[PDB]
């Protein structure tokens, strides 16, 4: 179930490191929200994570 | 519902390092399942972390 997603997807959250603290704790909260799209969370998280990468 | 009280315990578990990936996966299905004990659940968390410091 959700639970092994939950799980995943919000340890790799957390560990992205150009993304600040308030956007993980907002990531997370959205994730247990909606479980159902974390899925899609993560790919953003990700992708937010890759436009705070150094400039 | 408590359902602040759940995300924040669901946010903090996933800072705890010592944790394995099976435990992390209990606390959460715990959490959904019974809100309620959401606080109690963190606290066991934490202890369980330190427990398991390397
Ligand atoms: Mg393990």
């Amino acid at each position: 179930k959700f639970n092994k997603e939950l799980s995943v997807a919000g340890r790799e959250i957390v560990t992205l490191p150009n993304l600040n603290d308030p956007q993980k704790k907002a990531f997370i909260f959205s994730l247990w929200d909606d479980p159902s799209q974390s899925a899609n969370l993560l790919a953003e998280a990700k992708k937010l994570n890759d436009a705070q990468a150094p400039k | 519902k408590f359902n602040k009280e759940q995300q924040n315990a669901f946010y903090e578990i996933l800072h705890l390092p010592n944790l394995n990936e099976e435990q992390r996966n209990a606390f959460i299905q715990s959490l959904k399942d019974d809100p309620s004990q959401s606080a109690n659940l963190l606290a066991e968390a934490k202890k369980l972390n330190d427990a398991q410091a390397p």
